């Protein structure tokens, strides 16, 4: 494994994120900016990929985690898409633990799973691409939260999303 | 069935 010390790629985040100038936190923002138009950006969901993508390797990092419903981070391929309103779901492209209506779930679909772990503030993130998994642990006891079992074909990227305005997710040093 | 609302935009 390797710890990697990620930021925000602030062409790929949605106009309405808010993002710290650091480019380590995200929020949402009350109504879009005026920003620049790219191809990477996602136009429609509320999402933001870190600047550096993974091909190989074993590769972990930590986030900070609101403690509001709205958030959903993990990792997606980098052929997520980003014009357009998409699914938040894995045939879609994203590996995510998302916060909503109160509690926590592993975004599987076409159903949610469900989680039992107590309170999240830190969670670290482990991207395995030679056995193919993505897992999630709490930080303060290293308790595994999640793996989803995924052979990757291309480039994955760290993944944020904030889709309500009250809370945030931040990369943690 | 479904997402919540906002939730849409995940």
């Amino acid at each position: 494994e390797e710890k990697v010390e990620l930021t925000l790629d602030p062409d790929t985040a949605n106009p309405r994120l808010i993002l710290s100038l650091d480019l380590k936190g995200v929020r949402l923002g009350e109504r879009a900016q005026d920003l620049p138009n790219h191809p990477c950006r996602f136009d429609t969901n509320t999402r933001v990929l870190a600047s550096c993508g993974f091909s190989s390797g074993r590769h972990h990092w930590e986030v900070e985690v609101g403690s509001k419903d709205g958030w959903a981070f993990g990792v997606a391929r980098e052929s997520v898409r980003r014009k357009g309103l998409t699914p938040f779901t894995p045939e879609e492209g994203v590996w995510a633990l998302q916060l909503n209506g109160g509690q926590y779930w592993a975004v599987t679909s076409p159903e949610r799973s469900p989680l039992s772990c107590g309170h999240l503030s830190r969670v670290r993130v482990a991207l395995d691409l030679e056995v193919g998994a993505v897992s999630f642990y709490a930080v303060e006891d290293m308790r595994h939260l999640y793996t989803f079992r995924v052979n990757f074909q291309e480039r994955v990227f760290p993944l944020f999303s904030v889709c309500s305005t009250g809370t945030y997710l931040r990369i943690w040093p | 069935v479904g997402t919540t609302l906002e939730a849409l935009f995940q």
